[PDB]
This record gives C-alpha cells, sequence and structure tokens, in this order.
C-alpha cells in the first residue's frame, strides 16, 4: 500500500529492520486501512541502530570502566565494564563503546570497526 | 469580564484594529509583554498584573487555532509547569538530530492520522510445498 | 456553490455556537465534566449547555464504565 | 448509643420552649416573615460577587496549572547518543494494573537487548504512572500532553513506532519535568 | 453431616421466624361500604435514562397519588467486578482500583487500604506519611462535602453555591495534582506511607488557602441556612431515629444526625488524628436539615485539623524504611545492588504480606469505610471485600422514606451521601 | 462450511470461525453498503471477523457500519462514482465486491444510466484490474435491457457491461424487499396519500430484507455461485392494496389514495422530482413501474439453490409495524361486565389527597 | 409479597410431598404467565413456543432426587419469575433465553464426529 519512501525505509536513517522478528515497513503498512493516506505524516523514528555506532570509541588506560548514561540519577544503573579483551567494550544499557589503549594498535589495524575510532 | 479601566487601558496601549481582532479570537481585551515565539508561529505573552492563570496567555498563528498547535517546550510554560521560558530554557538546545524538524500537531480528523499495525513477524511458519519429483 | 456554502457556514456556525450535550455521567469521568461548567472554564462562555433529556440535545457524552446491566438504557437514550 | 459510663454532662436537651417563652419580639417576628430580612441577605451576598473578579480562563488561549508530575500521554525517550532508553526488563509491562501493556524483545543486531514490540493501549491504561516508577533508565514516562483526542479508536493503540517519535517531540519537556521531580523519586 | 444430611431434607434449620416473642400484652402501647374499597398504586420507574438527583440509579417506586409506598431502587448499573480483579492482581496493582469506589474521596478510599495492608504487614509508617494523609484526608473530606452538599443544593433548585464553592474543588484539585500528577486519581497514599513526598513550597500554597478558606463557607452559609426555602425544603425531612439508624448499618452523618456521638476518628484513632484537636457536630432530629448544618460545621472542623497539621509536619521519610515493602528510592535503585533487586522484586513479583485477615474501618467523608481483606501469604490478595457506606444508606431509603411525599425523595437521594461507584463497585 | 475457504484466483483463507474478535479472512468492498439492504450484508460479514471496505459519500449516513466490526474491520473510504481514483482503491485488496449501487429516481447529478450503466461499468472495470474472486452485482427484478423502463432497462445493460467485463459475475435479482427501514410495510404505514396512478393493482412476491443480506453472503462462501444469475423473491404473490390490507389490519388506519389519472400525475411526478430535493417517493420512471407487474425468470437460481426458504410478508406485519398501533387508554374496547363488576371494589379519586 | 410484587421468602421444603408441591406450583405460575410475557416482550413467537421451553427447562431437572437441591432450583426460579413479571428483565434478556436467535444457530454443537471435524471442531 505504499510507494513513497516513508513507507518503505524501515527508518529514515535505515532502509533494512535491524531485529529478525521486526516486521519490514512495506510490510507492515499495506492492506486496506493504509489506502487514502499520507505516509509522510506517519510516525518514523529515526533507527536507534545506526546512531549509536556514530558515538566514538571513549579510550582509557584502566581495565575497568564505569558507566552510568551520564546523567548521574537520571542514566542507568551503574555498572561496570571490561576492556581486557582485544575489541571495542560496549556497555549493555546504553551501547557507549570502550577500549582500552593497549589495543589501538590492533584496533587501527582492524579493517572495518563496529565504532568509528575517532 | 474586563471592567472598564481595564478595556480602556488596553485600547489606548493596543489600537481599535487589535483590540477587534483580539476580540474575534480570544474574546478579550489583553495587552503583555511578548516572551518569544514558538517554531510554528504562536506567540506566547506575559503580564504579572493580570488575574491569576490568565498571566501568560498564547496568540495562536493559525485562524483554526488549535490547542496541538503549541511547541512543547512552550506548552510547559503556558501551563506553568515551569516559569523559565524556552527562550532561556538549556534543555531546548541540545542537539538531537532525530528530533522532528517541523511541528507535529495532532493529526486527527485528517489523512495524516496515525495508523496502527504490529511491529512482528508471525509467530509460526508454513511448510513452502515442494513436490518431489517421479 | 458559493451560496450553498454560505448556508453550509450558517447551518455549522449554529450547531457549533449551541453545543448541546446530554452527559450521562456514569462515573467518576462524570466528574471531570461536571468541572466543565464551573466558574474556572465556564462552557456556558462557549454555548455549551448540559441538557438532561436526550429529547433537548445534540451531543453524548459517555463519562463512565457502561456495564452489561446498563448498556440497553445507553442505547435507548 | 452514648459511650459506656455515666451520661455526658449535658447529654439531656432542655424541655421545649413554647411559643409563649421565645425570647424574641413579636414585631422582630412579623417584620422578618413578610420583608423576608434573610432572603434579602442571600440576595445581597450575590451582588457582592457581581462585583467580585470572575475566576473563568479563556481556553485554549490560557491554560491550567499542572505540576512535574503530571500524567498524561506515554513517551519513550533516548539517551542523549539517540540510542533507545529501553532494554527489554519488562517490568512495566508486569507492574501494570490495567495489562496496557504488551511487548516482544530479542538480540538487535548489534546484539544488544531491545524490544521488537512496545504498543500500549491507551484505552486500556488508567494513566497512574506506575510503568514510569518501575522503569529503572527512565524509558517510559508520561508527558504533560493532554491534548490528543483522536477521531477513532484505533488512533489509540500505540505502537514502539508512535511512543518513540512521541518521546522525540516531546523530549524538552520529559527531561525538565525529570530534572524538576527526579529529587523525589 | 451436611449436605448429604439435605439430600432427604431431615433437621430443618431454624429461621428468625421461630424465634418471634409476642409482646406484653399489659405493657404493650401498639355490604358496599367504602372503606373495603381497595386504591390502585401506580408504579414508576426513576432512572437512570429519565434524568435523577445524580448517577447510575434505577428507582423504583409505588405511590399511593403523591405518597411513596414501597421504594425499590436497582442498583449494579456501575458494578464493574472490582472486588474479583483484585485477586489478580498483587497488593500495589489493587490500590489504584480504590481511587475508584468513591470518586470524590480518593485519598480516604487508597487511605482505608493502605491501613488494611499495613495491619497484615505488621509496620509502624513514618511519622511524616501519618501526618501527610491526615492532612490529606481533610482536605479530601472538604472535597466531598463540596461536592456532596452543593450538587444537593443544586438539585433543589439553589444554582448559585454549587459555582462558588467548585472554584474551591479547583484549588484544593492542585494540591492533589502537585503531590502526584492526577486532578482525581492520585494513587499517593500506598500501604507504607506515600508515593512521594510534597514539593518544597505546598505547604505555604495550603496555607494561603486557608487564610481564606472560613469566608468561602460563611458565604454558603449566608444563602442557604437561614434561607425559608432551603429549611422549609430540610425540616422534618428524611427523619431516622438513632435506634434504627444503627440497626440499618448507618454511619457517618447519616447516624450522628440523629443524636449518636460516633466518629471512627474518635472511636478507633488512625494515622495523626489522635494528635489533632477537632470537634464533632451532632444533630438531634436526625432530618435532612440535621444532617446539613453536620456538614457544614464538618467543614470547619476539617479546616481546623489542616492548620494543625501544617504546623505539626514533622521531618523524615515519607514510606516505611523496608525496601522489602517500599520501593527504594530511584537513586539508590541505580546505585547499589540490594536497592536494585529489591525494586525488580516489588515492581513484578510484590511484596509477601502476612497470612491472616482483618476488618478495618475509617471516617470516610460518607461515613464509616471498611474493608475486609483475606491474605493467604502470597503477593496477591485472596479476598477484597469493600464496606462501602453509600450501600447501607441506599438500602433504607424504603424505611426512610415510605408513607412520606414523592417531592421529599430528592431531598433524602441527597442527605445521603451517594455516589454509586461505592455502592456497586 | 470450514476452516479452509480457496477463492477463485487459489488464495486459502485458514479461517477461525467465532465472533467479533474471530479471523473471518475475507476482504469485501461493499459499494452503496449505505442504504437499506448495505446494513444486513455488512453486518454479516463483519460480525464473523472479515474485514469489509465500505465507500462513502456523506459521513454522518455511515456511522452506523462501524459498530458491527471489531477493530480495524470496517474501514471506510471517500469515494465518488465519477472519481475512478477513489473506486479502485476501494476494490485493489479486496477477494468479493458487492455493487449495491442503485436509485429508482433521477437525479440533477445522475441519470438512471449514469448511476447504474456507467457506474456498474467503472466498478466492473475495476474489479477485472486487480483480479478480484467475486463480483456480486445487485440489480432488480424484471431487470431486462428492452423494458421501456429505463429503471429496469438500465438494470438490463449493466448485467450485460458487468457480465462482459467479468465473466464469473453473479447477479442478484431481489423482490421489492420488506423489512426494518424500508419503502415497502413504513411507506404504507406512514404517508397519509399516495399518489398512486394504478389503484395499487401492481403485482409481486414481497420479499424480507433479511434474506436477501443473508443469501449474499452464501454466495461467497460457495463457489458455485459464480456467473449464475439469481432472482430472489418471497413465496406468496401479493399486489400493493393486498399488502395495504395487511398494513391497515396492523395499525387500525384506513389507507386513502388519491390515484389520479396516468396522463395526468406522470409530468407532475417529474416535476416534483426536479423541485424538491429527496426522494418524494414520487417520479415519472416510478409512476411507469408501478403498471409493470413482477414476472419472474424461469431460468434463474433462487434460494432453494442458497438452502433457503423465503418467508411471506403477513408474517412480517405485525412485528415491524408493532410500535406504529396506538396504545392510549382511550383506545381500548369497551370494557366487559367482568371488568365493570371488578371497577366496584376500588375508589377511583383520592378525596384525602 | 411483601418487599415486591412477586417476591417469595426464602424457605425449605419440608419433605418431598412439600417440594413437589411447589415445582408443580412454579411450573403453573410460569406457563400461566406466558401469554403476558409474549407480548410484554413482544416475543416473536407463539405463547405455545415458549410453553415448551418452560416444560425442558423443568425437565433437565425431573431426574433430581436431593432435596436440598431442589429448594435451590426452587429458588432460582422465583428469582426469575419475579425479574420477568416485573418488567426488570428487557427484551434482550428474554429474547437470549431462546436460542434459535443466535446468529450462529441453535444447534450450535456439531450434528456427529464427521461435520464438526471437517469444520474444525465445530
Ligand atoms: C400584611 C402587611 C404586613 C402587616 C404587618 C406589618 C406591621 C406589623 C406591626 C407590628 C406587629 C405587632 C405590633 C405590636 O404591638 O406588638 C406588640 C404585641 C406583643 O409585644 P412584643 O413585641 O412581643 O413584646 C416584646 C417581647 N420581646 O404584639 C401583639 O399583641 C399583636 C398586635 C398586632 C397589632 C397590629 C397593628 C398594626 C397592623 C398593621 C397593618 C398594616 C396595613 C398596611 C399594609
Ligand atoms: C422587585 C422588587 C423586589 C421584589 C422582591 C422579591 C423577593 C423574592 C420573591 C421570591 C418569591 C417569594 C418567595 C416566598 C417563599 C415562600 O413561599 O415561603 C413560604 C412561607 C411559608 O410560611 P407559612 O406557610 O405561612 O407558615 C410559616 C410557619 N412555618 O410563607 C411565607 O414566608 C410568606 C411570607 C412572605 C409574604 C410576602 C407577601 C407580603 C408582602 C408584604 C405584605
Ligand atoms: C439563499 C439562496 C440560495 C439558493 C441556492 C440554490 C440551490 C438549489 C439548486 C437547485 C438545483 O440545482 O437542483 C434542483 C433540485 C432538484 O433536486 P435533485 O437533487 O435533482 O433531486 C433529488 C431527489 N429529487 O431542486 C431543488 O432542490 C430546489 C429546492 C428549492 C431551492
Ligand atoms: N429496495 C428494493 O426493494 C429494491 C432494490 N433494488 C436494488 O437493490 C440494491 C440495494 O437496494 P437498497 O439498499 O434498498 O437501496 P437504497 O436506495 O436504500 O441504497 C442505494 C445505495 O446506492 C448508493 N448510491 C445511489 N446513487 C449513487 C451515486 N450516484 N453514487 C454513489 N452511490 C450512490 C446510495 O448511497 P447514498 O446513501 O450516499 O445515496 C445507497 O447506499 C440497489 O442496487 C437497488 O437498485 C432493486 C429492486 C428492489
Ligand atoms: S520501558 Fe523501561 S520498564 Fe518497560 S521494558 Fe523498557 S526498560 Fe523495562
Ligand atoms: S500509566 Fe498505569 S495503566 Fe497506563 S501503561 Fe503505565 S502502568 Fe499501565
Ligand atoms: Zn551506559
Amino acid at each position: 500500500t505504499g510507494r513513497p519512501a516513508s513507507a518503505v525505509m524501515q527508518a529514515p536513517n535505515r532502509a533494512e529492520v535491524w531485529s529478525r522478528s521486526q516486521r519490514p515497513r512495506s510490510e507492515a503498512m499495506a492492506g486496506p486501512r493504509f489506502e487514502q493516506t499520507d505516509f509522510d505524516a506517519q510516525p518514523r523514528p529515526w533507527a536507534a541502530i545506526e546512531l549509536i555506532h556514530k558515538q566514538p570509541v571513549r579510550w582509557t588506560h584502566d581495565r575497568i570502566v564505569a558507566c552510568d548514561g551520564g546523567g548521574g540519577p537520571h542514566g542507568h544503573p551503574k555498572i561496570y565494564i571490561n576492556t581486557d579483551k582485544p575489541e571495542i567494550a560496549t556497555c549493555n544499557y546504553c551501547g557507549l563503546p570502550f577500549a582500552n589503549e593497549h589495543h589501538r594498535k590492533y584496533l587501527e589495524s582492524l579493517p572495518q570497526t563496529s565504532y568509528p575510532l575517532n | 469580564m474586563s471592567y472598564p479601566t481595564r478595556t480602556l487601558a488596553n485600547l489606548r496601549k493596543i489600537g481599535l484594529k487589535e483590540y477587534f481582532r483580539q476580540l474575534l479570537y480570544i474574546g478579550d481585551t489583553k495587552y503583555g509583554e511578548l516572551v518569544g515565539v514558538d517554531k510554528f508561529g504562536n506567540k506566547f505573552y506575559e503580564n504579572k498584573e493580570e488575574l491569576p492563570l490568565r498571566t501568560r496567555w498564547v496568540d495562536y498563528a493559525k485562524h483554526d487555532y488549535d490547542a496541538a498547535h503549541i511547541e512543547p517546550m512552550w506548552h510547559a510554560w503556558i501551563s506553568y509547569q515551569v516559569d523559565t521560558p524556552p527562550t532561556r530554557e538549556p534543555l531546548t538546545q541540545i542537539e538531537r538530530p532525530w528530533a522532528p524538524k517541523e511541528h507535529v500537531p495532532n493529526r486527527s480528523f485528517t489523512r495524516g492520522a496515525y495508523k496502527p499495525y504490529n511491529t512482528t513477524q508471525p509467530k509460526i511458519q508454513s511448510w513452502e510445498p515442494k513436490a518431489a519429483p517421479r | 456553490q458559493y451560496a450553498l456554502t454560505t448556508l453550509d457556514i450558517i447551518t455549522n456556525w449554529a450547531r457549533q455556537g449551541s453545543f448541546w450535550p446530554m452527559t450521562f455521567g456514569l462515573a467518576c469521568c462524570a466528574v471531570e465534566m461536571m468541572h466543565l461548567s464551573t466558574p474556572r472554564y465556564d462552557q456556558d462562555r462557549l454555548g455549551i449547555i448540559f441538557r438532561a433529556s436526550p429529547r433537548q440535545s445534540d451531543v453524548m457524552i459517555v463519562a463512565g464504565t457502561l456495564t452489561n446491566k446498563m448498556a440497553p438504557a445507553l442505547r435507548q437514550v | 448509643a452514648t459511650p459506656a459510663g455515666p451520661p455526658p454532662k449535658n447529654f439531656r436537651l432542655p424541655p421545649p420552649k413554647n411559643w409563649d417563652e421565645e425570647s424574641e419580639s413579636t414585631i422582630d417576628k412579623v417584620g422578618k416573615y413578610f420583608l423576608m430580612t434573610e432572603m434579602l441577605r442571600g440576595m445581597y451576598v450575590l451582588l457582592e460577587q457581581f462585583f467580585r473578579p470572575p475566576y473563568t480562563i479563556y481556553y485554549p488561549f490560557e491554560k491550567g496549572p499542572i505540576s512535574p508530575r503530571f500524567r498524561g500521554e506515554h513517551a519513550l525517550r533516548r539517551y542523549p547518543s539517540g540510542e533507545e532508553r529501553c532494554i527489554a526488563c519488562k517490568l512495566c509491562e508486569a507492574v501494570c494494573p490495567a495489562q496496557a501493556i504488551t511487548i516482544e524483545a530479542e538480540e538487535r543486531a548489534d546484539g544488544s537487548r531491545r524490544t521488537t514490540r512496545y504498543d500500549i493501549d491507551m484505552t486500556k491504561c488508567i494513566y497512574c504512572g506506575f510503568c514510569q516508577e518501575s522503569c529503572p533508565v527512565d524509558a517510559i514516562v508520561e508527558s504533560p500532553n493532554a491534548e490528543y483526542a483522536t477521531e477513532t479508536r484505533e488512533e489509540l493503540l500505540y505502537n514502539k513506532e508512535k511512543l518513540l517519535a512521541n518521546g522525540d517531540k516531546w523530549e524538552p519537556e520529559l527531561a525538565a519535568a525529570i530534572r524538576a521531580d527526579a529529587p523525589y523519586r | 453431616a451436611e449436605p448429604q444430611d439435605g439430600f432427604q431434607g431431615t433437621r430443618l434449620i431454624p429461621t428468625g421466624a421461630d424465634f418471634q416473642s409476642p409482646p406484653d400484652p399489659f405493657i404493650d402501647e401498639g355490604e358496599d361500604s367504602v372503606e373495603g374499597r381497595k386504591v390502585r398504586h401506580y408504579t414508576v420507574n426513576f432512572g437512570p435514562q429519565h434524568p435523577a438527583a445524580h448517577g447510575v440509579l434505577r428507582l423504583i417506586l409505588e405511590l399511593n397519588g403523591e405518597e411513596i409506598v414501597r421504594a425499590d431502587p436497582h442498583v449494579g448499573l456501575l458494578h464493574r467486578g472490582t472486588e474479583k480483579l483484585c485477586e489478580y492482581k498483587t497488593y500495589m496493582q489493587a490500590l489504584p482500583y480504590f481511587d475508584r469506589l468513591d470518586y470524590v474521596s480518593m485519598m480516604t478510599n487508597e487511605q482505608v487500604f493502605s491501613l488494611a495492608v499495613e495491619k497484615l504487614l505488621n509496620i509502624e509508617i513514618p511519622p511524616r506519611a501519618k501526618f501527610i494523609r491526615t492532612m490529606f484526608g481533610e482536605i479530601t473530606r472538604i472535597l466531598n462535602h463540596l461536592m456532596s452538599v452543593l450538587s444537593h443544593a443544586m438539585d433543589v433548585g439553589a444554582l448559585t453555591p454549587f459555582l462558588w464553592g467548585f472554584e474551591e474543588r479547583e484549588k484544593l484539585m492542585e494540591f492533589y495534582e502537585r503531590v502526584s500528577g492526577a486532578r482525581l486519581h492520585a494513587a499517593y497514599v500506598r500501604p507504607g506511607g506515600v508515593h512521594q513526598d510534597i514539593p518544597v513550597g505546598l505547604l505555604d500554597d495550603i496555607y494561603q488557602w486557608a487564610t481564606q478558606f472560613g469566608d468561602r463557607i460563611d458565604e454558603t452559609e449566608e444563602m442557604l441556612t437561614d434561607n425559608r426555602i432551603w429549611i422549609n425544603r430540610l425540616k422534618g425531612v428524611g427523619v431516622v431515629s438513632a435506634a434504627d439508624a444503627l440497626n440499618l448499618s448507618f454511619t457517618g452523618v447519616m447516624l450522628r444526625g440523629s443524636g449518636v456521638p460516633w466518629d471512627v476518628r474518635k472511636s478507633s484513632p488512625y494515622d495523626a488524628y489522635d494528635q489533632v484537636e477537632f470537634d464533632v457536630p451532632v444533630g438531634i432530629n436526625g432530618d435532612c436539615y440535621d444532617r446539613y448544618l453536620c456538614r457544614m460545621e464538618e467543614f470547619r472542623q476539617s479546616l481546623r485539623i489542616i492548620h494543625q497539621c501544617l504546623n505539626k509536619m514533622p521531618a523524615g521519610p515519607v514510606r516505611y524504611e523496608d525496601y522489602k515493602i517500599t520501593p527504594p528510592p530511584r537513586a539508590a535503585m541505580k546505585e547499589n545492588m540490594e536497592a536494585l533487586i529489591h525494586h525488580f522484586l516489588l515492581f513484578t513479583k510484590g511484596y509477601a504480606v502476612p497470612p491472616g485477615d482483618t476488618y478495618t474501618a475509617i471516617e470516610a467523608p460518607k461515613g464509616e469505610m471498611g474493608v475486609y481483606v483475606v491474605s493467604d501469604g502470597s503477593e496477591r490478595p485472596y479476598r477484597v471485600h469493600i464496606r462501602a457506606p453509600g450501600f447501607a444508606h441506599l438500602s433504607g431509603f424504603d424505611h426512610i422514606t415510605r408513607g412520606h411525599l414523592l417531592a421529599d425523595a430528592v431531598a433524602v437521594i441527597g442527605t445521603m451521601d451517594l455516589v454509586f461507584g461505592e455502592v456497586d463497585r | 462450511i470450514s476452516d479452509i475457504h480457496i477463492t477463485r484466483t487459489g488464495k486459502p483463507l485458514i479461517r477461525i470461525q467465532g465472533g467479533r474478535s474471530s479471523l473471518g479472512e475475507h476482504t469485501a468492498t461493499v459499494f452503496g453498503a449505505t442504504g437499506q439492504l448495505g446494513r444486513y450484508i455488512v453486518n454479516r460479514l463483519a460480525r464473523q471477523g472479515c474485514t469489509v471496505i465500505v465507500p462513502y459519500r456523506e459521513e454522518m449516513a455511515k456511522r452506523h457500519l462501524k459498530v458491527s466490526g471489531d477493530l480495524g474491520r470496517v474501514i471506510f473510504m471517500e469515494f465518488d462514482l465519477r472519481n475512478t481514483q477513489s473506486i479502485e482503491e476501494s476494490v485493489r485488496h479486496s477477494d468479493v465486491v458487492y455493487n449495491l449501487i442503485g436509485r429508482d429516481y433521477p437525479t440533477k447529478n445522475f441519470s438512471l444510466a449514469d448511476v447504474h450503466i456507467e457506474g456498474t461499468e467503472r466498478i466492473v472495470e475495476a474489479v477485472a484490474k486487480y483480479d478480484v474472486d467475486r463480483f456480486i452485482q445487485v440489480s432488480t427484478y424484471n431487470a431486462n435491457p428492452d423494458s421501456t423502463c429505463e429503471f429496469f432497462r438500465t438494470k438490463g445493460i449493466a448485467e450485460k457491461v458487468a457480465r462482459h467485463v467479468f465473466p464469473e459475475t453473479t447477479i442478484v435479482r431481489p423482490a421489492p424487499m420488506f423489512g426494518f427501514e424500508d419503502r415497502l410495510l413504513l411507506k404504507l404505514a406512514s404517508v397519509t396519500n399516495l399518489f398512486t396512478s394504478n389503484h395499487m393493482r401492481e403485482k409481486f412476491w414481497p420479499v424480507h430484507v433479511n434474506e436477501v443480506g443473508e443469501a449474499l453472503e452464501r454466495m461467497l462462501y460457495d463457489d458455485s455461485t459464480a456467473g449464475q444469475t439469481f432472482e430472489l423473491y418471497g413465496p406468496r404473490q401479493y399486489s400493493m392494496a393486498q399488502i395495504a390490507e395487511l398494513v391497515d389490519r396492523e395499525i387500525y388506519k384506513k389507507r386513502r389514495h388519491i390515484n389520479l389519472p396516468k396522463p395526468i400525475l406522470q409530468p407532475l411526478a417529474e416535476l416534483i422530482n426536479r423541485v424538491l430535493w429527496w426522494d418524494t417517493g414520487l417520479s415519472r420512471d416510478q409512476v411507469e413501474r408501478e403498471f409493470h407487474d413482477q414476472v419472474i425468470d424461469p431460468t434463474a437460481k433462487t434460494f432453494k439453490d442458497l438452502g433457503m426458504e423465503p418467508t411471506d410478508i403477513s408474517k412480517w406485519t405485525y412485528h415491524y409495524l408493532l410500535p406504529y398501533r396506538p396504545s392510549t387508554y382511550y383506545d381500548l374496547p369497551p370494557s366487559t361486565e367482568k371488568e365493570m363488576r371488578e371497577e366496584r371494589k376500588y375508589l377511583h379519586v383520592l378525596d384525602d389527597q | 409479597v411483601q418487599p415486591t410484587k412477586f417476591a417469595v421468602t426464602v424457605r425449605q421444603s419440608r419433605n418431598w410431598a412439600d417440594a413437589k408441591q411447589r415445582v408443580i406450583a412454579a411450573y403453573r405460575a410460569w406457563i400461566r404467565a406466558a401469554p403476558e410475557i409474549q407480548t410484554m416482550y413482544s416475543i416473536p413467537f407463539p405463547v405455545s413456543h415458549i410453553r415448551t421451553r418452560i416444560r425442558q427447562e423443568f425437565e433437565r431437572h425431573r431426574y433430581v432426587n436431593k432435596l436440598n437441591v431442589v429448594d435451590v432450583l426452587l429458588q432460582q426460579s422465583n428469582a426469575d419469575f419475579q425479574e420477568t413479571m416485573n418488567f426488570w428483565r428487557q427484551q434482550s434478556h428474554v429474547m437470549a433465553f431462546f436460542k434459535e436467535e443466535h446468529f450462529r444457530g441453535e444447534k450450535r454443537l456439531p450434528s456427529n464426529f464427521i461435520t464438526g471435524f471437517l469444520e474444525g471442531r465445530n
């Protein structure tokens, strides 16, 4: 029921679904109920998965890093992240990337990373 | 309920054209200082010598004025939920590239009305029949 | 065409200007509904007059929980 | 009727007084009757109110007061980075007194714990704030908005798209309301 | 050996009829002749479609000309199955169901359920919570009496006091919205205390309203108390004697109007009512006029209590300090392991309440409100039964109205503080 | 009759049979559902959990249809019969399309040919473009393209157009239907005077509108009704006079017809239709229609084929006209001697009041 | 009687002879009222069809051999009778009692195994 890009794109900043059980917008907004409708007027929030991966890697020398979202009481419960593996460590609440400085040369060697590194 | 001295004074401060226009939408003779303008073009005013809860008011940009036309942060200000107008509100300055750029009014009774739908895939998948050849 | 819109505007202005609800005040929503006739909001200033019988009324406001035992009465009015 | 023990002092009323024993003169008694003195006094009260300022505000040009705690239209919020705050804990779905929330979740493509379905039936919701109280990440909140009456009932079945769009539009109010009341939460 | 003993019907069980004693006759004070002609009564349905005094009320009356023969109220038009739903909820989840029973007296409704659950929890709530709940109790009593007295006045023709007093309702509804985020259904009083503390500028704003409320009461009394039309509409109407009021299950003003000095706040003190001073208005003629005067004086004693609560408000927490019952502060929940677990469990499982049962009653604005809760030891109540004063009062409508004029029925419907969310539940 | 329906084009419909919340699987468009008969087909589909597309012209007219179905089941579409985009936006998702669009009088905007012939032709062409499975076209009794009567004639060509564009068209020929909100029983029972230029001598076999609506539903379920034609009529023949006898027999009022002669009434009927803005029940082609007599085609499927047995109109007059019989105390028949004697057991005035 | 029109005080039956009289008394009142019931709720059925339903309702409980259970059924019958003869029931309530007026029919269960199986458990 949708020709325009608002009716096909999963989000303005991402064409594709980001979970296996996610219904593609093209099939979700199809059928009789979407016939005489403005599609740009429909709610289409930006995909959070694309936005969090623009966040640069917060480098640290310490092995363990605390993350609470940065709002103090306005964030998430404080958790502690281990950066000892040679990879980008990510907060399981807010998705923020963290990496140890010991792994900077190997991470810079990597062809493509999950996070910009800069 | 304006009273003579109030209405006569506001008339002098605003002029008869403005007076009659104000009488065409709000039905009162109000005058105050311009606090600011929102994204949709609504103008917001304050006067602390008015009656309680009448010290803040909006002049709507659109003839068919609707209460949902008010920009979010201004909605808090006019409803006395905050005292700092959005013109001085730091939380209005955080850059959110995902934030809606044009104002979002209520879209009911139009063809932009929100249509709900299932956001998930079917729970069960049937076999795709493959007749084996003889 | 313009004439028929003028009558359209005129007849619609009358429907908006005298908006007479028949408040079926079933429960606690009727308390908020009753606060629309009070001085702070004064629905009468806009032309809204609450009416007791459906015969005199243009709008039904169902303000409350509709039980099965009460539904036949609501359909009747 | 009376509590146990001796009768309360002077509980028994004195005997009724006859017409003869009334301590009020005839002229006053006849005057109030024929002149309706207490009705005139009540009318005079109305004139006093007639010259007092009315309490009416001109809605929608003016609005009544609401607090940072005010419970209105639901919204889903983000972090400053734009990542969803919601991690599919299901605390709001479990506490909901009206069973208005339905949630489904799996690992996202990046392996993050996120929702795939987040619906709120606004025709089941009793606007109590329990979800907002139960959320450990401030993901579900009630906005101050109350002016969203709809033409059809289907427009009040909010899915995740509708709720995340609401959070994007209302975020500066949502942060201001959280900013003012978080010390008390 | 029941019920197989009833399979063949042996040993009928004794009824009240089998214990009727003949009165002592010594001291017992109690042809085509037209006197034998019967009189046909006409049975008129009043409500809910045809306008009535207020609410979902189908009142079926048998009339003899202008006089009431039989009064038969049909209720259940607002029966929503609240008592059954509470068995599928946690104690937290059942609390908002109490806002919606007497839905102009929300905080005292949730007060009675909190006190009953606190009793089975075996916890003493902090002193500041006690004073906040007593303070909001009398604010809610004024809100109720403003609705009850004035809408009762509006039913008999007195339009103006209803307009004046509902601006007072608007001012006190702001206090409800400042503490919770709701005009009506605050869900504010919970077992353990109150949801959150009051904002730091509320007490002074309540105080400012308190300095002017006496004048509002007085101006209401200027239109009604001495008015001869008001008196002639209320005096000698809806009389019930002190003895029958007790036997009919009448509580509150419906009981005190008949001369019985009885207030649950005095007889069985709860929250901070033992720490405050107030008087109990009591009538002597048991009629609509006495009950109107008791309610007007209750306005002044409520304001008198609120002023004492403003000055006696102590410092400290507003929620019992055990995170196994009350939710931890959000900063604690995001900071330490123990608090986060207790937050998770209270909002998914709920707190477990020790097994047992209790009947807990308070002096609600409409009379004795009680709740009977049975706990099975789990996080869901086994049984929640609500005792609504309006249920007992409306059950007495036939007793107080039989033999009287149809033109007095609106007076006694209004003299009973009748909200049908209370009656039907 | 089962949890599986396979449509003309093969779609398997796994259906959960039940009530409002159940899964009927069919998507239907019903053109002209805002009239007398459209409420019984829309109601039957929606309450089985089928999706019903309702194209409408006046918003306030279609408001009652939404109550039939669960949320999301009754869908409204703004449409004009001369807006092709609107017709085929209402049809491209449907597996069955009902055409109930008809009008007994011409209007300033629509001739009988414009609403029937051109009306069907745009709809039927939309049906074939999107390969709708079943296109049920509703028509009239006496539908014949060689008739002088434009009503019958324009119902004739539209049959031929529909069957040409879409050979599997199912044609339904109902006789004049009675029932709630009908124009047979209430028209006789309500209007003070009728201008009938034939002494109510036209005969026909009235059929309940409920049974026609039920029949329309039964054709959806059996694929054997495609390419067929259905004359749908009641058991016994009546005439407008004999039915008026029943009406008068039930409401205790005497019918009065002016009965102006045909050469004078017919031009007047034209004038009234061109100056009054509503259905006056009177027009030129309607005066001509009253001389015609319903002739039932013998080579057309009946209710038999659908497993139905129409009821006689005299079984329904009392039910449908009961609220129109006066019930004032002034109108009861005289009291029996049994009644006269019992009155003397009561006082009939309150002397103390 | 005294409380409202058709109010019957709740009493146990003394013996099986007592119970049988009440059951016959209850049936007699029911089938006698059938003409009034038709015109009072405008039922679209003849009094014959209504009176058959009365007998079947009494025949579902013909085989009861327990006195206490009879007292329960008698109390239910009086309560239903009162709320019918008083116009407390609405046409929707009485019409729902006639199983023919459900749009899925009265034979709401499969006739045999194979009809229910072919349709999918009925
Ligand atoms: N009723 C009877 O006894 C008989 C009826 N028929 C046929 O049965 C079918 C249904 O009958 P019934 O329901 O009683 O008829 P109604 O007159 O009650 O309804 C006819 C429908 O056609 C629609 N319609 C008419 N003209 C137009 C137009 N120009 N453009 C768009 N829509 C239009 C109407 O919509 P709107 O409400 O907006 O005008 C309405 O929904 C029709 O095809 C009719 O001709 C034939 C024989 C007998
Ligand atoms: S909104 Fe909050 S409480 Fe609900 S699932 Fe998301 S994170 Fe958990
Ligand atoms: S506000 Fe209350 S009822 Fe509504 S979704 Fe949140 S928890 Fe559920
Ligand atoms: Zn984090």
